[PDB]
């Protein structure tokens, strides 16, 4: 079943996230906020605004 | 009898419902014992980054370790404190508990392979993430103390960050879907990985995985350096055993969701042939 | 096949796995390409989204023009002391041409297998959606 | 027990009674107001399902 | 054409009140050199907020109610057809619940008073009278 | 406890020697009395 | 500028076919958004609803069914 | 960007109330078993918003 | 006599293999049981109507059925 | 216990007891609605007693 | 690779399109006989309960 | 001759046991899944909301006749319960 | 989105947990606890906490949470029309690059008066 | 930032080189949905094989 | 009740009622929206309560007074004459035997229909009928938002 | 009248080309002037025809016992998705039309094909389908 | 008939209670930077189990390591009482174990077992990193050796009455 295949990805994810608790440092909360509520929002916005004109480009 | 036959109904429809508990009961054995064996992993893991041998003399080559931890949280005892509802204290860690092993309902394991016919998944683990958020909050705030309550602040600051990020991720990836059931993210992405798409949006994806799983640099609300504990700054045993084992379920739950929507799903990446891949069978 | 047949799925719930019906289906569809094939009229009737000297031209030149990019690219920012990195580059180039050649020339089959398949007889074309070379015995039994 | 018009009519009115009723205190006012706007969009969608009118439940 | 819209439109004009209102200076430059190291807590401000928007959520839930109402009983929120089947039923008596007509009656007269503060409910805009420029006092009657 | 020395560690003419020189009791013995690394079982070269 | 070179291609997709012409400046809706915005309205003069084909009968490929 | 200094800036007057710190001071310690105060150090700090206000080390408790 | 390679797919092997039959078979030990539902469930010639102007008989069928040997 | 409480229980078994004999006796026995007393037959017919 | 991964999503939509467009016409192929029972059973309980009401309201 | 793996491999080999008990206890959750939606109903049901309209009607078809029609065709004056304990319609008002 | 099932995997789920408590009483029997006289005190590194309830946070993220409450608003609101895009229209077309707009102007507005910083 | 002249002509080249990629994936997709159209057509030729009857509606349907 | 945070556990539960009574009715997509939007509120609720009422010391007021005063006699006047239910039924008031509706289906039209999705009332509301609802709500939006800014500043 | 749902949607697939008349009639009948369907008394003849010819048509040939067996398995693994099982149901329609050409089909069957049609729509998914 | 049972418990508890025995992060002076330096990757107290746990209400082992001064033994008896039940203590360094150089200073503690009950003592100022394992090793061998230490009699049936 595919659930063999599931279970591989959700591990190698679940290592990536370890390496990464394990690796980077934590940020501040006024920064993390900011980078969100100044950069993050903006961006996530365009990449939609993006893939709705290339779904009307092709239809 | 005739007339004997009908007093029986309840009494013989109630063994049904005895089965159904005790597969449920099974199965969320079954994700314990996942739970014990992801903890097993980011401890070896984190051994290993670290230079370090790590767990090796619990029984033979420390294969056990994650056994041992559960026995030992469950034997230490725990004391409320007197400057505190005793009520609201003992209520938090149930409720947590109980709102942590649900996340189980809402998972499915191949196609239309689920326990229930749950067709907003995605509604019902966002539900499920912002009680997670608010008993976090609240065992922070009951607990008195100013590093808790810090804690709970800064739990709470995420969350609304993390709420909107996940509803612009959800969005855009609904964008292609169109569907809250996570089947039909899978079943349009046999081409290729969703992440072919949102190439450019890697970075954001990586940093909603380690948001969703309150992972650095989203690592907020444990603050062991900031901080010290987290929300358990006074909660200890089988309290802090119960967020552990939560934050462990919410994490693999998350990345369950990320590969199943973002990663392939649980369908072969075909991407690497893609150049001697055929389209179209004709004859 | 990343989409499979246009008349059937690949494998619904039960994988077929049979080469023989596969090539029986071959035989009688070249045969009855063969039968027609000296047919003016018929052939004027044949009619494809993609001319076959075209698709031909494609199929030939894309590895080419590939290859030519990926050079180019490796004489752009690459340096021209690691072997392995250049041949990588060029072997992605001239892999993803020999994809779009095929893409092409599928979609030159397709196309013929399908604006004349009204021109099909019965039988090849219940063989053609069905998959199932059970459907017209005459033309690949003999 | 009771019609489910007759029961949201009566929870709709009631708690506008309600809003009145506790002490005046300003968030207990905002918790009162949510309450009733969540009652308000619960009314909506059951005379959408009554009437089956798409412009109800919008 | 239809309550719906008008609805939605009286929503924004009173959002835009509001927010006019929140437009008024605070502070204003004055003579009184005593009060130079005293504290004077005025509420003139924050009580006109108040009542603004106690009585704009009243309002709202009122006429959302009496939407709501209106159009489950002929299905059409519109000035012309509304009229037409109110006409109809006093011709064909195939609603003869008064009792439903009057309270949807009520309720859209009443929040009519409450938004117009109309009186007996007339303590609410002397209130909001008696801390606002004479300006915005001006713009208000204009609008209302 | 059980799995002293792995099948990889097994699959190694230096398993077989000692195996066949001091017993299965002291193989076996070596990995819980000195367990250091499963690789290290008896030693890191593989020829003895 | 991405929408702007959407809506030029759009413009230019009028050399197109009918069925490849641009879906934004040519809608193509389920049957009864169909019905309900083109019902009565002499701008389109869309002619019978085929009840079996759920339809305008004015409607290109309307009613076709098999032989 | 535009001035923001007032946003960032809160002076308090004499006997002015609103200008006074007018919430309940989070009056909390880096005490000596803290993972980060070194162990050796009570730096009651007056945090306002979890940003330090005022600053108080309590030090010698390993004084020898 | 071994190499590092030969002897790291042993254990590869040991973990692939015994997953790949458990995730083949979720239904251990009861997929005879599943065939024989699955047999039950092909409906015989007389649980069905066969209209009365039918080229071959129940018993020609039959034969034709032995003959060509399908499964079924 | 009482005679009201004798009363109610009379009444509780009563009532009970047309219940499922009203479910059992008088149904289209078409659905599974009784475990452990409807059968668990396999149907190939769009109608059959259970 | 987000204009590509478009283009291919629309592709796989159209193929989809296609594959539901033959299924529509299998259904529409089934849809006679379906809706033939469904009226009998229809008809069939209108006789019924129009029997008992003319009986009830004589 | 020492055929020892290298270096790197065997450091990120030391978790293999790990790993593998992740995977068995992954395996036996979804096991057990599958087992719990396959057993009741023979095979894995397809979600009704993955299902076309037509699909729908097609698939619940016999479902409500046996559990509505039936009944609701050969009723009896004294076949409802005494009690309100009778079947719910198919839509809750 | 739920049902039945679910209200019964919620008792199942008390059930699970009720034996959880079982196990943690079988695990507090084998202990014996002396009270001491700091033994029900809070912890606050080592001292006796100076307030017990006083404990009141500044709420510098009030915008930032009323900004959050519209843009959830805003997002539901879009959410519908994506559910439904293959039959998009001009006039959505129009409509939903009007309320991405919308949208963004609204968040620039927000950074443009330094709205999304903290403030003392 | 005081680049190198090597520097500058490295920018420049790469700068063209992205130009002309950004052309060459925008003709790209241009022939890929040229091609998705091509396919449709046939697709609808194959459909409509014997699907060509046209019942008209029954004159008691009203205007 | 008075305790604020009793206040609004009793919110939070009296929300988790409406929603289930909205999935009794067979509206879990409304029932869904509606329970993430009031986690949301009482999230920011929450926080809010934390930042203006930590103590949690209500004001000593007492119901009584009020109660006896007026509330209750007009809560009898009120619940007695008010009913504006005019042809609303019980499920009980028939057999479902009587009833069959629920059982006819339009095969034909749903063979005719492409829909898979819940959404599309509310795609044809929020932007063919109600686009202009739309615009005015987004206009009160950025409003409202200008406005916040402004009582901020 | 007492069929399942896959089995009459097969019976009445093989009987879409051989019920034209009753067909054409009926759906002469439920012609209206909106999409709302006409009310179900006014073609009581034209759907008691239509009746009568399916449960005439309903008696297959003994040869489509085996290809209706498959296509039954396919339909209940698939739920009911008949363009999943076009190839069965194909062969089922053409062993009702003509038994003999069918049988004639079946001698010339293949050994992959001569073995148990065992079907999972788990394991196996298909190229691109919306009903999954 | 209950130590049947119980036996087999007291050994399961036992090796579950030397498993997670979680030493404090509560560390002063020199000894606890070489306490800290038995926490590297070199020296794995991971190997034996030990993670640092920041509260004492979720801390089994305290490890005293530092200088105790007139300053700090009310905090230090405070944290020993809020330390969950069971507890252990390990004094590692001279100064936590008899004050060592200050063991004169008007400023010194003069002993942490007259504040605290201490379980181990290190001898070494500073213990080396080996010589706090083996503190460590020997604190948790007792740990479990304690629990079943033969307190109760063997009836005439060899059953602990
Ligand atoms: S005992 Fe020695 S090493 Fe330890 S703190 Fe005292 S002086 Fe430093």
């Amino acid at each position: 079943m595919p659930y063999f295949v599931l279970l591989f990805k959700i591990l190698i994810f679940c290592v990536v996230a370890i390496a990464t608790r394990g690796t980077l440092p934590r940020y501040r909360f006024d920064q993390f906020t900011q980078l969100n509520w100044k950069h993050f929002i903006y961006i996530w916005l365009g990449f939609l605004v993006f893939n709705l004109c290339f779904v009307t480009f092709f239809i | 009898g005739f007339w004997i036959a009908p007093l029986f109904v309840n009494i013989l429809s109630l063994p049904l419902y005895l089965v159904m508990l005790v597969y449920n009961i099974v199965c969320m054995l079954l994700i314990t014992l996942v739970i014990a064996s992801i903890t097993l992993i980011e401890r070896k893991v984190l051994s290993l980054v670290q230079r370090r041998v790590g767990p090796h003399y619990v029984g033979y080559r420390g294969r056990l370790q994650y056994i041992a931890d559960a026995l030992k949280l469950f034997i230490k005892g725990i004391v409320v404190p007197e400057g505190s509802n005793k009520f609201w204290f003992v209520a938090i860690p149930s409720a947590a508990g109980a709102i942590c092993y649900t996340f189980w309902i809402n998972s499915m394991w191949g196609p239309s392979v689920s326990i229930f016919d749950l067709e907003y998944n995605l509604v019902y683990a966002t539900i499920l993430s912002i009680l997670f958020s608010f008993c976090i909050m609240l065992t922070g705030y009951f607990s008195k103390s100013k590093y808790a309550f810090m804690a709970s602040i800064r739990c709470a600051i995420l969350m609304l960050n993390i709420e909107i990020f996940l509803g612009l991720l959800v969005i855009n990836l609904i964008f292609i879907s169109e569907s809250f059931c996570f089947s039909v993210f899978v079943i349009y992405q046999e081409i290729i990985w969703l992440i072919f798409i949102f190439f450019g949006v890697s970075g954001l994806i990586f940093i909603t995985f380690l948001l969703e799983t309150n992972r650095a640099p989203f690592d907020l609300a444990e603050a062991e350096s900031e901080l010290v504990t987290g929300y358990s700054v006074e909660y200890g045993g089988f309290y802090f055993a119960l967020y552990y084992l939560g934050e462990y379920f919410h994490l693999f739950f998350f990345s369950m969701v990320i590969s199943i929507v973002l990663f392939g799903g649980w369908e072969l990446p075909n991407f690497l042939y893609l150049f001697l891949l055929n389209d179209f069978n004709i004859l | 096949t990343n989409f499979g047949s246009p008349f059937r799925n690949t494998d619904s719930g039960i994988v077929i796995r049979d080469p023989e019906n596969e090539k029986r289906l071959k035989l009688a569809f070249q045969n009855f390409w063969k039968s027609k094939q000296e047919d003016k009229e018929f052939q004027a009737q044949i009619k494809t989204a993609v001319s076959k000297d075209t698709v031909n031209f494609m199929f030939y030149a894309s590895p080419l023009f590939g290859a030519l990019l990926g050079k180019t690219y490796i004489d752009m920012f690459c340096n021209p002391r690691y072997f392995y990195f250049r041949a990588f580059t060029l072997s992605m180039f001239a892999l993803a041409g020999y994809c779009v050649g095929n893409g092409f020339r599928n979609r030159y089959e397709h196309s013929l297998y399908t604006r004349n398949y009204h021109l099909f007889p019965k039988d090849l074309q219940d063989a053609l959606v069905n998959g199932d070379a059970r459907y017209c015995i005459s033309w690949w039994k003999q | 027990m009771l019609t489910w018009i007759s029961f949201w009519s009566l929870i709709f009115w009631l708690i506008l009674i309600i809003l009145v009723l506790k002490p005046k205190n300003f968030i207990s006012i905002l918790f009162m107001s949510e309450l009733t706007w969540l009652a308000l969009y619960c009314l909506s969608l059951l005379f959408g399902a009554i009437y089956c009118d798409i412009t109800l439940l919008s | 054409n239809t309550l719906f819209t008008f609805f939605f439109l009286i929503e924004l004009v009173s959002c835009a009140i509001f927010y006019k209102f929140i437009v008024s200076k605070i502070s204003f430059k004055n003579s009184n050199y005593k009060d130079n190291y005293f504290s004077i807590f005025s509420k003139n401000y924050l009580n006109v907020l108040f009542y603004q928007y106690w009585s704009s959520f009243f309002s709202s839930v009122m006429i959302g109610f009496c939407i709501i109402y209106l159009f489950s009983l002929t299905g059409s929120t519109e000035w012309s057809i509304i009229n037409f089947i109110v006409a109809s039923n006093n011709q064909i008596n195939y609603y003869t619940n008064n009792i439903t007509l009057l309270f949807i009656c009520l309720t859209l007269i009443i929040g009519f008073i409450i938004k117009l503060g109309i009186a007996p409910i007339q303590l609410y805009k002397i209130e909001i009278y008696k801390g606002l420029p004479f300006l915005s006092i001006f713009f208000y009657t204009t609008f209302y | 406890g059980l799995w002293s020395w792995t099948i990889n560690q097994m699959l190694t003419p230096k398993f077989w020697v000692h195996l066949r020189r001091e017993g299965f009791i002291k193989t076996w013995t070596r990995g819980h009395k000195a367990s250091r690394h499963a690789h290290y079982v008896g030693g890191n070269r593989t020829d003895g | 500028f991405c929408l702007l070179f959407v809506l030029a291609d759009a413009w230019g997709r009028e050399k197109y076919a009918q069925p490849y012409k641009s879906q934004i400046l040519h809608g193509r809706q389920p049957f009864g958004h169909t019905f309900v915005q083109n019902y009565r309205n002499q701008a389109t003069d869309l002619g019978r609803w085929n009840h079996n084909f759920a339809c305008y009968e004015k409607q290109p490929g309307c009613g076709r069914d098999f032989d | 960007m535009n001035r923001s200094i007032f946003q960032l800036w809160k002076p308090e007057s004499p006997r002015s109330n609103v200008n006074s710190k007018q919430i309940k001071t989070m009056n909390v310690n880096f005490g000596p078993q803290h993972p980060a105060a070194h162990g050796v150090l009570r730096l009651i700090l007056q945090l306002n918003g979890e940003i330090a206000e005022r600053f108080d080390p309590h030090i010698g408790l390993l004084h020898r | 006599n071994l190499p590092w390679f030969v002897r790291w797919g042993t254990d590869v092997a040991l973990f692939f293999i015994p997953a790949y039959t458990f995730a083949n078979y979720p239904t251990t030990f009861f997929v005879f049981a599943a065939e024989k539902r699955r047999q039950r469930r092909r409906k015989d010639f007389s649980d069905v109507k066969l209209r009365d102007d039918a080229a071959f008989s129940v018993d020609q069928v039959k034969q034709l059925q032995t003959k060509l040997h399908l499964k079924q | 216990v009482g005679p009201l409480n004798i009363v109610f229980a009379g009444v509780a078994f009563l009532m009970f007891y047309e219940n499922n004999y009203k479910k059992l006796y008088l149904n289209p026995r078409y659905s599974y609605t009784m475990p452990y007393l409807q059968s668990a037959k396999i149907t190939k017919n769009l109608y059959e007693k259970l | 690779l987000q204009m590509w991964g478009v283009g291919k999503i629309i592709e796989i939509k159209k193929f989809m399109k296609r594959r539901d467009i033959e299924l529509k016409g299998l259904q529409r192929k089934a849809a006679p006989f379906m809706q033939s029972m469904n009226d009998v059973r229809h008809l069939a309980l209108r006789e019924r309960n129009d029997m008992l009401y003319n009986e009830l309201l004589s | 001759v020492n055929t020892a793996y290298p270096t790197p491999l065997k450091t990120i080999l030391k978790t293999t046991p790990a790993f593998v008990v992740y995977f068995v206890f992954g395996l036996g959750f979804s096991t057990v899944i599958y087992d719990v939606v396959y057993h009741p109903k023979d095979r894995i049901e397809r979600f009704y909301f993955r299902s076309s309209k037509f699909e729908r009607l097609s698939r619940k078809r016999d479902e409500k006749l046996r559990h509505y029609f039936k009944p609701a065709i050969e009723w009896q004056p004294w076949y409802n319960t005494s009690t309100n304990n009778n079947t719910r319609p198919l839509l809750r008002y | 989105m739920g049902d039945a099932v679910v209200i019964h995997l919620i008792q199942n789920v008390l059930i699970f947990g009720i034996i959880f408590w079982l196990l943690t009483w079988g695990a507090e029997y084998f202990y014996t606890v002396k009270q001491q006289l700091t033994k029900k005190q809070f912890y606050e590194c080592g001292f006796k906490s100076i307030s017990e309830l006083n404990i009141q946070i500044n709420f510098n993220f009030f915008m930032l949470a009323v900004f959050l409450i519209l843009y959830d608003v805003e997002f539901t609101f879009l959410f519908p029309v994506l559910f439904n895009f293959s039959m998009f229209s001009t006039t959505e077309l129009f409509l939903a690059f009007f309320f991405i707009f919308l949208i963004l102007v609204s968040l620039l507005y927000d950074w443009l008066n330094n709205v999304l910083s903290w403030s003392a | 930032l005081k680049h190198s002249a090597t520097v500058l002509r490295e920018i420049k080249k790469d700068t063209i080189m992205m130009i002309l990629f950004i052309i060459g994936g925008f003709t790209y997709c241009y022939h890929m949905r040229e091609t998705r159209f091509q396919l449709d057509d046939d697709f609808n030729e194959y459909v409509n094989t014997n699907k060509q009857t046209f019942r008209p509606i029954p004159d008691h349907v009203k205007l | 009740n008075n305790n604020l945070y009793y206040i609004l556990l009793y919110i939070f539960l009296e929300i988790v009622f409406f929603g289930l009574f909205l999935c009794l009715y067979q509206l879990e997509l409304f029932t869904g929206f509606l329970w993430v939007a009031e986690f949301a509120i009482v999230f920011i609720a929450v926080v809010l309560l934390f930042y203006l009422n930590i103590d949690g010391l209500h004001l000593k007021y007492n119901h009584n007074i009020n109660n006896v005063l007026y509330y209750t006699p007009s809560l009898v006047l009120f619940l007695i004459f008010f009913n504006i239910d005019y042809f609303s039924e019980l499920e009980l008031f028939l057999p479902l035997e009587l009833s069959f509706i629920d059982i006819y289906d339009d095969y034909y039209e749903g063979f005719n229909n492409s829909i898979m999705n819940d959404f599309t009332p509310l795609t044809l509301s929020y932007y063919s009928i109600n686009s202009a609802e739309f615009i005015i709500i987004g206009l009160l939006l950025l409003l409202g938002s200008v406005a916040c800014v402004n009582l901020y500043k | 009248m007492n069929t399942k749902s896959f089995e009459v949607l097969i019976h009445s697939q093989y009987a879409f080309d051989v019920c034209r008349e009753q067909v054409y009639n009926f759906e002469d009948c439920r012609q209206t002037d909106t999409p709302l369907p006409k009310d179900p008394i006014h073609c009581k003849a034209q759907a008691k025809e239509v009746l009568s010819c399916y449960k005439e048509a309903e008696k297959m040939d003994p040869i489509c016992l085996s290809s209706f067996n498959d296509s039954r398995e396919c339909m209940f693994k698939s739920d009911g998705n008949l363009y999943n099982c076009k190839t069965w149901i194909n062969q089922y329609v053409t062993c009702q039309k003509n038994p003999a050409a069918f049988a004639e089909f079946l001698e010339a069957s293949t050994a992959e094909q001569l073995k148990s049609k065992k079907f999972d729509f788990v394991k196996n998914r298909g190229h691109s389908d919306k009903y999954l | 008939r209950v130590d049947y049972i119980v036996t087999p418990i007291n050994a399961v508890v036992s090796w579950a209670r030397q498993g997670s025995f979680w030493p404090l992060t509560f560390g002063l002076a020199c000894c606890a930077v070489e306490m800290m330096h038995a926490t590297v990757s070199r020296y794995d107290f991971d190997r034996f189990g030990v993670i640092f746990r920041a509260t004492p209400r979720q801390a089994d082992l305290i490890l005293v390591a530092g200088t105790l001064t007139n300053k700090m033994a009310p905090g230090l008896r405070r944290l020993y009482e809020q330390t969950l039940d069971p507890k252990w203590v390990l004094s590692m360094g001279s100064c936590a174990n008899g004050g060592g150089y200050y063991h004169y200073s008007y400023s010194v503690v003069r002993g942490c077992n007259r504040i605290i009950p201490v379980d181990i003592y290190v001898p070494g100022c500073p213990p080396t990193a080996e010589a706090l394992m083996f503190g460590v090793l020997q604190l948790q061998k007792s740990l479990y050796r304690q629990i079943n230490e033969g307190e109760k009699k063997y009836n005439k049936k060899d059953l602990t009455y």
